């Protein structure tokens, strides 16, 4: 069981873990410290309604979230891909392969590291200052209200897992190596990479979840529920142009949309 | 989206 081979494997999760805290400096043990109320500095200010909204202050509407988030987004696309660059085999691929398999995949990852920002009863926000209320967000009219809660389903169940860094490291991996996207030219070297990373993560999970019998065949299906909402975006943008409602949302709310995803 | 490749190709740069 401890031989060359799986020696290679802890090898492969040690360099992708090294990689991963030098990536991503917001990472989930910093924000669980926050959610658990276990830092002190600064500690967040809850918005739960519009009153605390108020005291919290420190071209359609939906379009312009959007167009926001995603530039508020750029920083983390940027770290992913310096990630993806850490994977052994991947900056070998062809160029155009690498570039779909982000293009797909930094989605993934951002719903991914969104999750460790979220509980059952909110987010994160304003860079760890503020907490929003799952409930306030869904309380707000349509189609507003409906943006975070499948978003929220996904995260309480994913973060059921109990998943650590460590093994967030090996998973985003996976993920980015997935040999099933739109385009890609050439599967098979990528196939190859993703084997290798599977099963880096089979080992891993089972060295550090004792408690969790078929924890990877679970996580693999989380690889469902991140695909899926990503393409419910999709419909919220055809629901978006159907609305025949006022749209109007007080600009702190979009503020707090644009720190979303 | 052509913005998020263009992103991405600079990134790998
Ligand atoms: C940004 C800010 C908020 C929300 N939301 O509440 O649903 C969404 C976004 C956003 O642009 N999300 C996105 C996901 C997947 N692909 C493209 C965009």
């Amino acid at each position: 069981q401890l031989n060359p081979e799986s020696a290679d494997l802890r090898a492969l999760a040690k360099h992708l873990y090294d990689s991963y805290i030098k990536s991503f400096p917001l990472t989930k043990a910093k924000a669980r410290a926050i959610l658990t109320g276990k830092t002190t500095d600064k500690s967040p200010f809850v918005i739960y309604d519009m009153n605390s909204l108020m005291m919290g202050e420190d071209k359609e509407v939906a379009i312009r979230i959007f167009q926001g988030c995603q530039f508020r987004s750029v920083e983390a696309v940027q770290e992913i891909t310096e990630y993806a660059k850490s994977i052994p085999g991947f900056v070998n691929l062809d160029l155009n392969d690498q570039v779909t398999l982000l293009k797909y995949g930094v989605h993934e990852i951002i719903y991914t590291m969104l999750a460790s920002l979220m509980n059952k009863d909110g987010v994160l926000i304003s860079e760890g200052q503020g907490f929003m209320t799952r409930e306030f967000l869904k309380s707000l009219r349509k189609p507003f209200g409906d943006f975070m809660e499948p978003k929220f389903e996904f995260a309480v169940k994913f973060n059921a897992l109990e998943l650590d860094d460590s093994d967030l490291a090996i998973f985003i991996a996976v993920i980015i190596l997935s040999g099933d996207r739109p385009g890609l030219l050439n599967v098979k070297p990528i196939e190859d990479i993703q084997d290798n990373l599977l099963q880096a993560l089979e080992l891993q999970l089972k060295l550090n979840h004792p408690e969790s019998s078929q924890l990877f065949a679970k996580l693999l299906q989380k690889m469902t529920d991140l695909r899926q909402i990503v393409t419910e975006h999709v419909q919220l943008l055809q629901v978006i142009k159907k609305t025949e409602t006022d749209m109007s949302l007080h600009p702190l709310l979009q503020e707090i949309y644009k720190d979303l995803y | 989206n052509l913005g998020l490749e263009d992103i991405i190709r600079k990134a790998l740069m």
